[PDB]
């Protein structure tokens, strides 16, 4: 396996995660990895 | 030069205190239905210490075995997991809670998994012939259409762009197919094979996944420390960083105050090595030793959510504060970065998938970039 990755709160003000992500009971896949996870807004 | 298994003997039979807890995680398991039987449902339950440990000296020598070939309707959640099979209604029990937080008790079964780890990358099988390694992949069903199809539909399921045959995703051997499981030389190599090239594309986001895995938590707004014990299990900084033990992380649990956590899970049939989710310079590393059966209260015999058939699959936020881990912090307020400040990767294992491999290429100091490989998951400790 498990991981997290860590993200400072002035850095998420400043991110767009995916919802799959950010709102994991949605998720009924893998994401895929090197795919997207958060851009900048 | 001993066997670690036999130190571990020696561990529970010359301390008082793991002999008597060596006995109760096994006599605290139910004798009733369904805990008689291991929870793949295909083996009595292991009754107590001494027969754990022949099993355990046996385990050194042997792969994971793809039991779904014969029984594809049984739970499957231990795939890839053996000790965890023999420990794992032991693990739900008080006494065994206590057990598996014992240091001693772990830096014993660390020696036992990277004991077991050294079987697993050893192509000879211990000296079974240059095709040994490869031999006990087939012996234990991993090439059979059963287990194939599952790696090649789980690697499907995450992307559009889906591919007919194992060989168009995964990287192995010259000369490999089916019938020969791809010419893997050992376990190892089959378990952290990489993806082919354009299988999975770097994104043109400023941050990526990490790993090939299911999202479980995101957390905003996390404390520097906390009581992850409690139901919920809030993230503690402080713990999961191991500040605890290096003063030189505590600054960067203070910059992650505030900050938020995102968790996701990583199958057996998933890709295990990990890929760097943002572009930066290296500026902090850690491997920190613990746990590997250690699961919560709720997890166990009489727990809200217990108990486990495969622990410590519900208590994946709560080891993150206590199991064999380890630490990245990466910066990306540098050139070619996306400017997001410090960015931390922290993979956790999980029973016996415990050992943190972390390349050559994240050594503090290193720029990453994002997308490359940097390190993976192996079975061991």
């Amino acid at each position: 396996x498990t991981h997290c990755l860590i993200f400072q709160r002035d850095a998420v003000k400043k991110l767009q995660f995916i919802p799959k992500a950010q709102y994991p009971e949605i998720a009924t896949t893998n994401l895929a990895v090197n795919s997207e996870l958060a851009k900048l807004t | 030069v001993e066997n670690p298994v036999e130190t571990f003997r020696k561990l529970i039979e010359n301390d008082s205190t793991l002999y008597m807890l060596a006995h109760s995680m096994f006599d605290e398991v139910p004798e009733k239905a369904p805990y008689d039987r291991d929870p793949t449902t295909l083996k009595k339950q292991v009754r107590n210490y001494k027969t754990m440990l022949y099993l355990f000296n046996t385990l050194l020598t042997e792969v994971p075995e793809y039991f779904l070939r014969d029984n594809p309707n049984v739970p499957s959640g231990l795939i890839g997991f053996p000790f965890n099979i023999i420990v794992d209604w032991p693990m739900g029990t008080p006494s065994g809670r206590q057990f598996f937080l014992d240091t001693r008790v772990n830096k014993c079964l660390k020696d036992i998994l990277n004991k077991w780890n050294e079987f697993l990358k050893d192509p000879t099988a211990q000296g079974n012939g240059n095709k040994g390694g490869n031999q006990a992949l087939i012996d234990a069903g991993w090439s059979s259409d059963a287990a194939v199809e599952q790696l090649v539909n789980k690697a499907n399921e995450s992307t559009t762009d889906k591919k007919k045959t194992f060989s168009e995703i995964f990287q192995h051997p010259a000369n490999g197919t089916q019938e020969n499981f791809f010419n893997y030389a050992c376990w190892d190599n089959f378990f952290t094979r990489r993806f082919k090239d354009g299988v999975r594309p770097v994104a043109d986001a400023a941050v990526v996944n990490a790993c090939e895995s299911f999202p479980l938590s995101f957390d905003t707004d996390v404390s520097r420390r906390n009581t992850f014990w409690l139901k919920g299990t809030p993230y503690s900084l402080h713990d999961m960083l191991g500040a605890t033990q290096d003063e030189r992380v505590a600054s960067y649990v203070d910059g992650f105050v505030g900050g938020s956590v995102y968790q996701a899970f990583l199958s057996a049939d998933s890709y295990h090595c990990w890929n760097a989710p943002v572009t930066g310079k290296v500026v902090y590393r850690s491997l920190i030793d613990g746990t590997y059966f250690a699961e919560t209260a709720a997890a166990g015999f009489g727990g809200s959510n217990g108990p486990d058939p495969a622990g410590p699959d519900v208590s994946q936020r709560y080891i993150t504060h206590i199991a064999a881990r380890g630490v990245l912090i990466v910066d990306t307020n540098v050139t070619g970065g996306a400017k997001i400040g410090l960015v931390g990767f922290v993979p956790v294992g999980m029973s016996e998938v415990s050992t943190c491999d972390w390349f050559d290429n994240t050594e503090e100091g290193k720029t990453i970039s994002k997308g490359d490989v940097i390190g993976a998951f192996h079975s061991g400790g």
